[PDB]
């Protein structure tokens, strides 16, 4: 019984184009803990990329949120790649 | 005081990949790490600086040793029940402990083990009994009901020495525990978006002419912002009003 990550991409205050903010991917309700996340900027992985530590949940399974500072604009698509084994192939979730 | 509350998590992996830890413990005073220990440090360290900032070294050095021995004793119960499975390759083992201190006094204690992330025992602290779900859990049951000793122990730690922790870190971490931050309430095309909020727990739905109908509701998860806040959503001729409730105050949003 293997449990696969939600993954949620938002920033953190109401993004405003031109204006400094962080991009968080919040992975979540996954198990095992074995985790790879990824940030993308136009499909390639961003360097400067933080996260927390392995957080757990009451239900068992765990979570994480990796953060990067970035400057939105109307061009660049933002993405959030993870890999777990419950999945095939490596999921990639856009920035709305 | 709103409700607060103390837990402590070991999570034990059979078989880890390379680098991965054997085992780690994390402590949590409600939505806050607050302590963190591995098999590749070997040492409980701070995770809130109001944790390193009010327990001197004895306090980690004596819990380091402590930790050290739970260590230990999680590798050999995981391949006690590994081999009671008769199970192959890399499982997990968990182990969660705590207590709530409510707004109305009131305290809850609790003590639960997990196989392979799903509840295997359950205790239960008014009876002083262990919930087995199947054999396995069944076996090991019988063997910690034989110690009767620790049974009580247990019970003393979860009604005393948790909340006492508990009301300890409380103080030490006031000025983040006990703070209140208001959501920023908008509504955009029917999307209803709060952030910036402390603490977490939050209540947003939407009233179709002032009956609510959860049905027809799509609500978003409280998410970390990153700051020590949070954010949450909640989508949907007729009267739509968004309903925020944070903190002892309620909150409406006509459209
Ligand atoms: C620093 C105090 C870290 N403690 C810690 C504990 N402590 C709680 C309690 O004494 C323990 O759970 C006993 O087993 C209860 O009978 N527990 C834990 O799992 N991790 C920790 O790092």
């Amino acid at each position: 019984i293997q449990r696969t990550p939600k993954i949620q991409v938002y920033s953190r205050h109401p993004a405003e184009n031109g204006k400094s903010n962080f991009l968080n991917c919040y992975v979540s309700g996954f198990h095992p803990s074995d985790i790879e996340v990824d940030l993308l900027k136009n499909g390639e992985r961003i360097e400067k990329v933080e996260h927390s530590d392995l957080s757990f949940s009451k239900d068992w399974s765990f979570y994480l949120l990796y953060y990067t500072e970035f400057t939105p604009t109307e061009k660049d698509e933002y993405a959030c790649r993870v890999n777990h084994v419950t999945l095939s192939q490596p999921k990639i979730v856009k920035w709305d | 005081m709103r409700t607060h509350s103390l837990r402590y998590f070991r999570l034990g992996v059979s078989d880890p990949i390379h680098g991965v830890p054997e085992f780690i413990s994390v402590g949590y005073v409600d939505s806050h790490p607050i302590t963190t220990y591995d098999s590749v440090t070997r040492q409980k360290e701070p995770r809130a600086p109001w944790m390193a900032e009010n327990l001197a070294p004895d306090h980690w050095e004596r819990y380091t040793q402590l930790l050290r021995g739970w260590q230990q004793m999680f590798k050999v119960e995981l391949k006690r029940l590994q081999r009671h499975y008769n199970h192959s390759g890399s499982h997990t083992y968990q182990r969660m402990i705590g207590c709530e201190l409510l707004e109305d006094g009131s305290t809850t204690g609790f003590l639960q083990y997990a196989y392979d992330g799903q509840d295997f025992l359950i205790f239960n602290k008014d009876t002083l009994s262990w919930l087995a779900v199947d054999n396995v859990a069944h076996t090991i049951k019988q063997a910690w009901e034989a110690n009767q000793h620790e049974l009580l122990y247990q019970k003393n730690w979860l009604e005393e020495e948790c909340i006492a922790w508990l009301k300890r870190f409380l103080e030490y971490g006031k000025d983040t525990l006990q703070r209140t931050e208001p959501p920023l309430v908008r509504v955009n095309r029917l999307f209803c978006k709060a952030h910036g909020f402390y603490p977490p727990e939050i209540y947003m739905t939407w009233m179709k002419n002032g009956e609510e109908i959860v049905q027809e509701i799509d609500y978003g998860d409280i998410l970390p912002s990153g700051d020590g806040t949070y954010q949450a959503w909640a989508s949907i001729s007729n009267l739509y009003s968004c309903h925020v409730e944070h903190s002892g105050v309620h909150m409406v949003l006509q459209v």
